[PDB]
């Protein structure tokens, strides 16, 4: 459960300066798209039936956890078990304390089928920091500085589910404008 | 009337439309005609274009609403109520807001005398007057040239 | 026959389900007269044998 | 963004009439999508790369006015990585003994895409960014020795006017 | 290379602004023919491949087209936000993400929307982190046994419960119909079906029989005047 | 150049009422607008404007 | 394949939980009438295959 | 951080409480993996001592 | 002090033949969760007008303490802290300075 | 830790502190030993995330 620092270097088109950030040992969740809660027949309902959408609230309930055992099988391969003992830690970030990194456009969607099992993604983040010159070869990298944040997530309190556990998160989104389902028979300049 | 702006609306549109300036003048109300969106179909070989009707083209039937029928000495009354909207100032002003500054002082600010990568400031006179730093920029302006300069 | 015969397939024991729920208590709480600082470590006590 | 991943949006890859577009790797930071654009910039140049110099207005070259320090969207003095960039629309609270200018220095503005000399290229190159819909950006920092507030000129219309350029905050209705 | 629009300090340290404002479209229909933008993004590609874009017909009526000139008498193709400008926004599609963090500096213009789409939040639905808590191996009078861990994985059922407002339909006028709202067109077939590919000359075998459109998905069919 | 941006902390006046003046014109509905509140050939803009 | 596999990693066989609390009681407590003396042992009954 | 956040803001520090909670005990049975090895499961008879 | 030991439990005896007696092999794990109160007292009032020293953090041997750090970008020799590193000083407070 | 919040520098010795200038190699004698820093003071020194 190794936290490591994510320092690529630079020297084709580079970033402005060289990124650097952590990774974590955490999983986290991403859901951020339409089309997962919407079959392909209920958002043709939408669309056929309604003037506008906006978000309204949101809850997430893991349910059905099971840490699974692993141990080797007779004859070769692996086989698993049920622990008692094993926990699912979850920690839901209701204060943003650490840094958010849904809503990038990035591949970490959970499946757009209900077929599909989601692997979610490893929890990593860039933080700013000092561009150092690497000797004399004139290349960069972005080391840690006094501002650059290193979050420890095992510093704060979550919670240990057990096999069978249940734990909910709701969340009520802010008054939005709503994005308008009707497209203009006008140009408005010919009115 | 059409509370519901179900209709195309045509008002306001700087046309030559509207009631006679002076009260001894008969009004003739305008023909309501609207534009539309639509289809651009090739006139065949020649190239030239016409918009054709398409599905979102909206063709306005009015009589198919229900409408008010008026008699000789008839009388309708439409009542409208503004939004509220910022009034128009019919004041001006006696100065110029990049000329708010008191005359007599120089600033305390300085600003770039010699440049480069290692910049001198000087401090301002109470004479530099162009020069003066301000809190507020002006306003945006669009190819805002004369007829002489466009 | 073997669980192997199916290539996507593992072997599954059918072990326990506990659904308890525990906290990971850690970080200081700070107030004008105190903190409150708590941290948490996974301890292990080793086999011993005699 | 997670630097772990790559985008699940493409990104042209061949140009002209009949585009095909890339999956983006984990690897390609540069050219990852963003939501927000940054901040408007005007004339936001170095003492290098800028009478009345600077950003300015008026009928003629000789019949102007200069307009510094410009918006409080940009900087006009920070700390780049290696070299104290100050901007020809700066202005100094006083010098270091005419000397060396004193100056805020606006890291947080250089961290949000608003530093000095920071180019846009529309495919060209250009220093001025305009207002784009969704900017983020950065005010000038409050400092010790600014001003507290400046009047806002009664004029029909503005623009964003809570902050003065000169520092504090834009009032209708100042201390009298 | 870096293609479109993008700020940096110099032509080799940049960042991409793909896909830039959502007051502009960046692939649409027009008249007879699809336009691209050079700052499109693809949700995925039909095979690197033909892009997968929203039809944008609503932000091209109203004068946002691609390749729009506007003319100061003096060419260019960049308009300046004007005061009483009006636009359209790039449509909503059924493939587009919901949220993104409005990021929390000082200032901001217009940010309710995200450039990838959906809705431009502060406080956004709070980021859930999970993984296993690591269970140590035997220690003890067993030999040789260093540092283990127990080989632990994790698996469960998330649900996702989202409510969205719905605004009612616009009262509609017109003597014809509204167009239809079509469903979307797949490269091959249909999309959103499970078909058999060997019964179609369609050529996204690769598909397997499952296809998404080639198009996103947008609304905006129905249209009401002005 | 003649062209200004609208830059953060602009102030400016617009252009007078007038005695010929339109009084109206209906603000087209649009996803979004910018300072839409007077029309251009003047008097107010207005979503809902005299039916 | 094999849990070997991971060299830091041993195999795990999922076992149940039992979050009983019980005491080891040991001690003479005096008093100035009496003593109560206590003490446990561990006990093992062997397996008597007949 | 914490450490910092104490010595920034404070003036002096006593010790007043403490609490210590053993928490989420498992006794572990160890056993001969298949294969070699050794594996490891939950005991439901297993006790931790604690004085 | 809180003593801990994992409860010796026998291996078998019986029937089967040669078994001497043994231990069965059983470790224990945990979580220690310590929870301490401390009682703070305020900062003392500052007469001074110049700024009371920087609550500076402490100095790392190489590069910066508390912070994990790619020990490849930097040109500090302590590659043997892969990159996460303990001041040098301890850190003590007593930065601010009152009079007598 | 946060960054610290230093107090600003000087172009000579120390700012908002009256000292003997000619204790000081520093050559801001003009200053007579009251010095204002050389950098305006800006705050913003800790930071957070997005």
């Amino acid at each position: 459960h190794h936290y490591k620092v994510f320092s690529p270097a630079a020297s084709k088109v580079c970033t402005i300066s060289p990124i650097m950030g952590y990774s974590t040992p955490w999983r986290y969740l991403d859901f951020n798209a339409l089309n997962l809660f919407f079959s392909p027949l209920e958002f043709q309902h939408l669309i056929e039936n309604y003037g506008s959408i906006a978000p309204d609230a949101l809850t997430v309930t893991i349910s059905e956890i099971a840490v699974k055992d692993v141990t080797d099988k007779t004859g070769g391969g692996v086989q698993v078990t049920d622990s008692t003992t094993g926990r699912l830690c979850m920690l839901v970030d209701h204060e943003y304390k650490y840094p958010y990194v849904l809503g990038q456009g990035q591949d970490t969607l959970a499946p757009e089928l209900p077929i599909w099992v989601y692997f979610p993604p490893q929890y990593a983040y860039l933080t700013v920091g000092d561009v150092n010159t690497q000797g004399i070869s004139g290349d960069s990298k972005k080391l840690a500085s006094e501002e650059s944040a290193f979050y420890v997530l095992e510093h704060s309190s979550f919670q240990l589910l057990g096999t069978g556990g249940t734990a909910t998160m709701s969340y009520k989104f802010p008054p939005v404008p709503p994005e308008n389902l009707e497209g203009c028979s006008q140009h408005f300049y010919e009115m | 009337v059409d509370h519901e702006y179900k209709y195309p609306y045509v008002l306001g549109q700087g046309q030559d439309t509207l009631a006679p300036e002076l009260p001894i003048w008969v009004y003739f109300p305008p023909q309501y005609a609207y534009l539309t969106v639509g289809d651009v179909n090739t006139q065949g070989i020649s190239g030239d274009s016409k918009k054709l009707a398409s599905e979102e083209s909206a063709f306005y039937v009015l009589e198919h609403s229900s409408f008010q029928l008026l008699g000789t000495g008839g009388t309708a009354t439409m009542s409208y109520k503004f939004p509220p909207v910022p009034p128009e100032n019919l004041e001006g002003c006696s100065q110029h807001f990049y000329e708010m500054y008191n005359p007599l002082y120089g600033s305390r600010l300085g600003v770039p005398d010699t440049l480069g990568g290692d910049p001198k400031f000087r401090s301002l006179t109470h004479e530099d007057h162009a020069i003066q730093p301000q809190n507020f920029m002006p306003g945006p302006l669009v190819n805002s040239v004369s007829t002489k300069e466009g | 026959t073997s669980v192997n015969s199916a290539e996507a397939s593992t072997g599954a024991g059918g072990g326990g389900s506990n659904p308890v729920k525990s906290m990971w208590s850690e970080g200081a709480t700070f107030s004008a007269n105190s903190v409150t600082c708590t941290f948490s470590r996974q301890f292990l006590i080793p086999y011993d044998p005699e | 963004y997670n630097p772990l991943y790559g985008s699940r949006l493409g990104v042209p890859d061949t140009l002209g009439g009949d585009p095909k577009f890339r999956s983006l790797t984990h690897e390609d930071h540069a050219i990852q999508p963003q939501n927000f654009m940054p901040g408007p910039l005007v004339n936001s140049v170095s003492t290098k790369e800028g009478a009345l110099t600077g950003l300015s207005t008026g009928t003629s070259q000789n019949t102007r006015i200069s307009l510094r320090p410009g918006p409080v969207s940009q900087p006009y003095h920070h700390w780049d990585t290696d070299k104290y960039v100050t901007g020809i629309n700066a202005i100094s609270h006083g010098q270091t003994t005419q000397g060396v200018g004193r100056f805020p220095n606006e890291k947080e503005q250089l961290k949000q895409l608003q530093g000095l000399n920071m180019h846009t290229y529309f495919p060209t190159d250009q220093i001025e960014r305009p207002l784009m819909v969704g900017s983020v950006w950065n005010r000038r920092a409050l400092h010790y020795e600014s001003q507290l507030w400046s009047k806002i000129p009664n004029l029909d219309d503005s623009f964003k006017t809570q902050f003065a350029a000169l520092g504090g905050w834009g009032l209708h209705q100042p201390p009298p | 290379a870096l293609t479109g629009l993008s700020t940096g300090t110099s032509q080799n340290t940049r960042i991409s602004l793909r896909p830039g404002p959502v007051s502009q479209p960046y692939h649409h229909w027009d008249t007879d023919k699809y336009v691209t933008g050079i700052n499109a993004i693809s949700h995925g590609q039909t095979t690197q491949g033909v892009g997968r874009f929203p039809n944008e017909k609503e932000q091209l009526k109203q004068l946002q087209g691609l390749n729009m000139h506007t003319y100061f008498p003096t060419d260019q193709i960049e308009r300046p936000l004007m005061v009483g400008s009006v636009w359209n926004r790039r449509a909503l599609h059924y493939e587009s993400q919901l949220w993104s963090k409005i990021p929390n500096l000082d200032d901001s213009f217009k940010t309710q929307f995200a450039a990838l789409g959906g809705w431009g939040l502060h406080q956004p639905p709070p980021q859930i982190f999970l993984k296993i808590l690591p269970q140590s191996g035997p220690i003890g009078g067993i030999k040789s046994m260093g540092i283990t861990t127990l080989v632990q994985y994790a698996v469960g059922i998330m649900t996702v419960t989202m409510t969205f407002k719905l605004g009612p339909r616009k009262a509609t006028g017109r003597w014809n119909p509204q167009p239809g709202v079509y469903p979307p067109h797949a490269a091959g077939h249909l999309p959103y079906v499970l078909y058999d590919p060997t019964a179609t000359d369609a050529k996204q075998h690769h598909r397997h029989g499952y296809e998404k459109p080639e198009e996103l998905w947008t609304a905006k069919s129905r249209v009401h005047p002005l």
